RNA sequence: GGAUGAACCGAACGCCGGGUUAAGGCGCCCGAUGCCGACGCUCAUCAGACCCCAGAAAAGGUGUUGGUUGAUAUAGACAGCA
RNA sequence: CAUAGCGACGUCGCUUUUUGAUCCUUCGAUGUCGGCUCUUCCUAUCAUUGUGAAGCAGAAUUCACCAAGCGUUGGAUUGUU
RNA sequence: AGCUACCAUCUGUGGGAUUAUGACUGAACGCCUCUAAGUCAGAAUCCCGCCCAGGCGGAACGAUACGGCAGCGCCGCGGAGCCUCGGUUGGCCUCGGAUAGCCGGUCCCCCGCCGGGGUCCGGUGCGGAGUGCCCUUCGUCCUGGGAAACGGGGCGCGGCCGGAGAGGCGGCCGCCCCCUCGCCCGUCACGCACCGCACGUUCGUGGGGAACCUGGCGCUAAACCAUUCGUAGACGACCUGCU
């Protein structure tokens, strides 16, 4: 049933607190609750992370349990996390809603514009369908 | 203290096979289907051969009454599996002192009727759960034979007969009457 | 402290409105439960008190005192002329309970039947449903009363008809004619829609609703006693001679 | 808010719901809770009957035709207990009960509206999945409640109508995915600005 | 041509449980559910509109029955986006559950 | 003594110096308080227990914090206590996992005050050690001693259950 | 503030505006946790829920959770079957 | 044969249907015993329903459980309770 | 005659979840175990039915005021206005649900050309996303390029269909009459530009009440008192009758 688990070098993304918004990797396992976390290429020193604030990846790193920064920095630089992470469509969901965010009155005038042109165009186009597929006639 | 991880793994015979539904096991063997879901219990059941059919159930993060769920499971399962092969196989036998039980079967062993149970008048009908045949054994004078392939079902129509057939109002260790389960086995004997 | 001898209660607290009844009739309050595998047939039915007797009759009761030997029993006779069908009402079941859906009466309403819509007969213009029945003549007023119909017939779980009483035939002074709405059991919708549409404007007599030798329930309005005292609406204990301020009351 | 705020009562635990639903009316708003005996109450079954049962007992001795109304409909049950958490005795208490509608089943003005939910009420947050918990429809059912059948097959006739709505609706989905397909080109233009501005992924 | 006000709601009066300060008004803004985004809102020119019998004038129009309770937004109230208003007459008690118009004037931004 | 986050105190004191003994011993002790101050007066508590010492009589030489020499490590820490119950008194071992001795004496009080319901002035911290993870004895403990170790957040409860307060969809738990 | 209360806890009082607290609180009544609060314990077919305070004991439980001491065990424990 | 049924020596409680102890309310007045009448409530269950146990063969009886729905009477003597 | 008596006679009822208890399967604790998960039977108890009353609670249906000016109903948003009550300031027209799992799409089997299964392919911190979607208001005039041109408007008519849980709603056709305008990007200038300022902007032709005018199509009734009854009764009320 389960697909993602927690587990050395499993990769997560910090959903919120502190580093929210990062990708670590998991080094150690710490009473249920908590895990030795290591983001050494997105700017997250060793610490101390509950499990709640953590969404897994589907990356997975390889290096032994509770190894330094060199080896989680170079299990992530090869197989490069960053850029594999940025193609993914949960990335680009991300993305997506930050751009929507920070969007000003002009862009929202301007997509409003592009929008409704958009959905006149679709709409012309679905009841150009529905009366192509309403011309039916069969016994 | 909560453990990590409890798995137990229940192996699958060759002429049987198990379709997962979420938490609904459905075993399909030679003798029929029996199907039973287990969403009551925060589990995972998987399938992991293509060759020799396990089926594994863990529980991740369980206390100690969750983790007695697990092998709970795995033995439904082999019931299920037994039953569906093998089928399930009750021997009940009617003990008295004076007055003879007179046992019938009615309409295709789905009914049963108790006649003289301690020579009164009363006619005891008791009726078999679906899927469970009774029947007069051919081999001992006095004797019923439950078969079907739930176990429950099964175990469950002996215990209404066996409930039914009741002393009342006197010593019960004196009046030893009445239809009591004799042994629990299987049908083909495989 | 308790009281000092155990005695049971007086009268039953299952009647407790022991008020005039808001009705004359007698209303049913709960009809038979509706099988569909019977065939399709009338509930209940209106009868008028006429009087007692007794009668002579042979028991056939094995094992008793009384078996094949005479008795004499009491009786009540109960005239029961023909009803007439005038109307057909669809119930619908909701979460509320059951509502009235749709009513549609027949033709030509009987003079009798018609009083009981008027409060003063002798000053009245006599007008009712005359607009009504108009539309079972007119093209457009059949079609609307076949889709009423229709509507009756799919979405209606119970039916029932209004059926009244003939006055005419009674030995009474009262003309007003009695109505009720008395339900149709056994069948499909379907099947007691076309049985009490063809009954409508017709009669029915008792034996087509009741048979010989079985027990049926009756239900109607007792005799007034006006305003009654405890001890004779209770029952209870008479106080002793020597009480002060009347001894025909409850102590306590 | 303005509009009529259409809550469905199924999965939801009562007294969460009814604290929700009570701040919401007190604030108000007007407030429809449907399909009120789908309504769950933690604890089990038996304990949670006991307790009703307790309210029953409840009675004014003298005239319990004017003592405790006990309402057996489910509808009426968490009407009840929202008037629980209103100041219904003060004129704005008894205002902001009338603001609310509660109803077994979805009727017809409803059952063609979309439906809230409330997380912070819902039993798969706020409850444990080894938990116990009871229905409000059979607690009610038992308890006195006379309309649980023919709520049940109303319910089903409803539910047979929303699937075909559901079919409709995923076939014009479908044609309209085909006519975005269809149409790109010519589309492509404004795509690109929604995209620029995070609409659209 | 557009709404140009934030919606509110007059909640109550800055209160204890047993004592009530009604020349302070507790303002629920739509869409404001946390303290710390309370800030765009200090300082804001609050109105509540409400209509009546007599015509009373309109500046910059004709007489006509509405009359308002001017206002402004003081400070946050509660961790759960509350705020304080202070009116130029203390907020009638009919009002409790009605709308506020807060109106973006003394701009900030 | 209430409570926080803990910190652990390198407390030294002596006795004053008396025409007896010009140079008093000096004395070291480990004090996990919230702070100095509650460090210093439990100093003198358990001076005051051990030796013949009072606070009036003696003073205190150095308090200062020890921090962790390695905070970026998982170990494991074993915790000699004695504590008073309602009914009599009873010395305890636990074990419990953290990177820092003053977060693990923290879960620890917590811990002690969850399961025994003891309150921190019933507790007295005796011996703090970092222990080997084969020197364990707490399963609880050793379960996570897995160099392969592995499992899934089974069923996430939705913690954002206010924003939005109304939704039409309906929250998943799987993930 | 303790729902309520002569005595409890906070604090003593001219008429007011603003700020901040005490004791006590912050699901809703009812101001305030609508924190992505922390760690555990607990299921009650009479659960529990805050000084005074408004109800309980001895004695038990193979319910579950911790802890103390002791003992057996690949020279094969324990439990089952013989 | 301790514990079917009992329970010495001790010891822990519950109840307010006994009688005390106290004197907070009432002395510009709360009509003071018993019976009769009438309603309701409690359960620490006498009977009845459904059960478990026995030194329960049957019959009768005894102990216990869920349980207050229903019932618990007519008289001689006495103001009596 | 009436009233009336265990002093005569007649009638008195069905389910459900379950308690105690006895069990099934089954771990915990390679055995056992009625229990932990899951099941069974189960009662003068409990709830409901039957029965009594019937909400400041509803439904269906009937008739709805004259022979004289005399009242009323519907149709027209038809007009001109009064009196009063104020709220509000875009809409979302809907799968069922699971949560130790979901959602979407597609080829083969079965049921009326549409659905249900088995594959297979996708998505899943939900993007076929309520953290969402839709509509989007300055108005016109020159004026080009794109979208459309199988298109939009009709308080325009007539017809059909669906919806009953409270349908008070929605959809589709036929005729006729308009403009090629409304949607995007451009060209072109203009409108009170009321000289910094609030209640602005919607629902809205709002709800409710009296009244005037204007036309069309329609209706001509009951209730109560008085009287009578006596199936009723303190009085009211109730059952009744009256060319
Ligand atoms: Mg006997
Ligand atoms: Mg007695
Ligand atoms: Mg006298
Ligand atoms: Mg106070
Ligand atoms: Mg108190
Ligand atoms: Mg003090
Ligand atoms: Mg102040
Ligand atoms: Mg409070
Ligand atoms: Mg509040
Ligand atoms: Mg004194
Ligand atoms: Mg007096
Ligand atoms: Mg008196
Ligand atoms: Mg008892
Ligand atoms: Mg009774
Ligand atoms: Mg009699
Ligand atoms: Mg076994
Ligand atoms: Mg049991
Ligand atoms: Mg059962």
């Amino acid at each position: 049933v389960f697909r993602r688990f927690v587990e050395v070098g499993r990769v997560a993304y910090v959903s919120f607190g502190p580093h929210a918004g990062k990708l670590v990797a998991i080094v150690d396992v710490i009473d249920q609750n908590r895990a030795l976390v290591d983001g050494p290429c997105t700017q997250v020193r060793r610490q101390a992370m509950p499990f709640k604030c953590m969404q897994l990846t589907d990356f997975i790193l390889k290096f032994p349990h509770s190894a330094h920064q060199k080896y989680v920095r170079q299990a992530w630089q090869k197989a490069d996390i960053n850029t594999k992470w940025a193609a993914t469509r949960w990335a680009k969901k991300i993305e997506a809603r930050e751009r929507k965010a920070k969007m000003t009155d002009f862009d929202r005038f301007k997509v409003m514009k592009a929008k409704k042109m958009r959905n006149r165009i679709i709409k012309n186009e679905v009841k150009k369908l529905q009366k192509a597929a309403l011309l039916k006639a069969s016994p | 203290m909560k453990t990590i991880l409890s798995n137990q793994t229940v192996d699958i015979p060759e002429n049987v096979d198990i379709t997962l539904k979420g938490r609904t096991v459905i075993v399909k063997g030679p003798r029929g289907t029996l199907r039973r879901d287990f969403n009551h219990i925060n589990v995972e059941l998987s399938l992991l051969g293509k060759k020799k059919k396990r089926l594994r159930v863990d529980k991740w993060w369980g206390n100690r009454k969750e983790l007695a769920t697990v092998r709970t499971i795995c033995s439904h399962v082999q019931n299920m599996i037994k039953g569906v092969t093998l089928g399930f196989r009750y021997k009940m036998r009617s003990v008295y002192a004076h007055f003879p039980i007179n046992v019938v079967i009615q309409e295709n062993g789905s009914l049963v009727e108790i006649r003289n149970f301690l020579g009164e008048k009363y006619i005891r009908r008791v009726r078999m759960r679906p899927g469970v045949a009774c029947s007069v054994s051919q081999a001992q004078k006095d004797e019923l034979i439950l078969e079907g392939n739930d176990i429950e079902l099964v175990s469950n129509s002996a215990a209404l007969i066996q409930q039914a057939t009741t002393v009342k109002n006197k010593d019960i260790r004196k009046f030893l009457d009445g239809i009591y389960v004799s042994e629990k086995g299987t049908v083909q004997q495989a | 402290s308790h009281r000092k001898f155990s005695a049971p209660r007086h009268g039953s607290l299952g009647f407790l409105p022991r008020k005039r009844s808001s009705r004359h009739r007698g209303k049913v309050k709960s009809f038979p439960k509706d099988d569909p595998s019977k065939p399709v047939h009338l509930t209940a039915f209106l009868g008028y008190k006429a009087g007692m007797t007794h009668i002579v009759r042979e028991v056939d009761r094995p094992g008793s005192k009384v078996n094949k030997k005479e008795v004499v029993e009491a009786v009540t006779i109960v005239e029961t002329p023909p009803m007439v069908v005038v109307g057909i009402v669809g119930y619908v079941e909701t979460p509320r309970g059951l509502r009235t859906f749709k009513t549609v009466f027949a033709e030509h309403i009987s003079d009798e039947c018609k009083r009981r819509f008027y409060k003063n007969w002798h000053k009245s213009k006599k007008k009712a449903f005359t607009k009504y029945c108009k539309k079972w003549q007119d093209e457009d007023g059949k079609k609307q009363l076949e889709k009423d119909f229709s509507s009756m017939k799919k979405y209606c779980q119970v039916i029932r008809v209004i059926a009244h009483t003939q006055m005419r035939l009674l030995p009474l002074r009262q003309k007003k004619a009695h109505l009720m709405e008395i339900q149709v059991n056994g069948g499909t919708v379907a099947e007691k829609l076309d049985w009490a549409r063809e009954r409508l404007e017709q009669q029915v007599p008792v034996n087509q609703v009741f048979g010989q030798d079985e027990m049926i329930d009756v239900i109607g309005v007792t005799k007034g006693k006006g305003y009654k005292g405890v001890t004779s609406r209770w029952h209870t204990k008479k106080l002793p001679r020597k009480t002060h301020r009347g001894l025909r009351k409850v102590a306590c | 808010e303005v509009q009529v705020l259409v809550l469905d009562g199924r999965g939801h635990l009562l007294g969460r719901l009814a604290a929700i639903v009570a701040k919401q009316v007190l604030l108000g708003r007007k407030v429809v809770v449907v399909r009120c005996e789908g309504i769950n109450i933690s604890g089990n079954f038996y304990r949670n009957k006991l307790k009703y049962l307790a309210f029953l007992r409840k009675r004014m001795n003298t005239n319990p035709s004017r003592g405790p109304y006990h309402f057996r409909a489910p509808s009426r049950i968490f009407w009840r207990t929202v008037r629980g958490m209103l100041p219904h005795k003060t004129k704005r208490g008894q205002a902001a009960l009338d603001r609310l509608k509660v109803f077994d089943g979805i009727p017809p003005p409803y059952d063609k509206k979309k439906r809230m939910v409330v997380p912070a009420a819902l039993k798969v947050v706020r409850l444990k999945p080894t938990r116990k918990f009871a229905y409000l429809g059979r607690l009610a059912h038992e308890v006195g409640w006379k309309y649980q059948a023919v709520t049940a097959t109303l319910e089903e006739k409803r539910k047979e109508k929303a699937k075909i709505h559901y079919r409709k609706k995923k076939q014009l989905m479908r044609l309209r995915k085909q006519a975005e397909k269809n149409v790109e080109k010519k589309i492509d233009k404004y795509t690109e600005v929604l995209k620029t501005h995070g609409l659209l992924v | 041509s557009g709404r140009l006000w934030s919606k509110a709601i007059f909640a109550g009066y800055k209160r204890g449980l047993r004592n009530q300060r009604e020349h302070t008004a507790l303002l629920k803004i739509e869409g404001v559910y946390a303290r710390d985004e309370t800030e765009f809102y200090l300082g804001k020119r609050c109105a509540y509109v409400y209509k009546a019998k007599n015509n009373t004038v309109t500046p910059g129009g004709k007489p006509n029955k509405t009359r308002v309770i001017w206002g402004k937004v003081t400070r946050a109230h509660g961790n759960s986006g509350m705020v304080r208003a202070k009116f130029r007459s203390n907020l009638p008690a009919k009002a409790i559950g009605h709308r506020i118009r807060v109106m973006l004037y003394p701009s900030r931004i | 003594k209430a409570s926080g986050t803990l910190r652990e105190y390198k407390v030294v004191g002596r006795c004053l110096p008396t025409p007896k003994c010009h140079t008093p011993p000096l004395y070291r002790m480990r004090i996990f308080a919230p702070n100095h101050v509650v460090a210093k007066s439990r100093f003198w508590y358990f001076v005051s227990q051990l030796k013949k010492m009072k606070k009036s009589s003696g003073e205190i030489v150095y308090c200062g914090q020890v921090f962790e020499k390695s905070p970026l490590r998982v170990k494991n820490f074993g915790i000699w206590l004695r504590y008073d119950s309602r009914s009599g008194t009873h010395n305890m071992y636990r074990e419990y996992r953290d990177l820092t001795t003053a977060g693990a004496v923290t879960q620890c009080y917590r811990d002690m005050g969850a399961r025994h319901r003891a309150r921190a002035h019933s507790i007295q911290i005796m011996k703090v050690e970092e222990i080997a993870a084969s020197k364990c004895r707490r399963p609880a403990v050793k379960q996570f001693h897995d160099s392969k170790i592995k499992f899934p957040l089974p069923h996430r409860v939705l913690r954002r259950q206010h924003k939005p307060r109304f939704t039409t969809k309906r929250p998943n738990t799987f993930f």
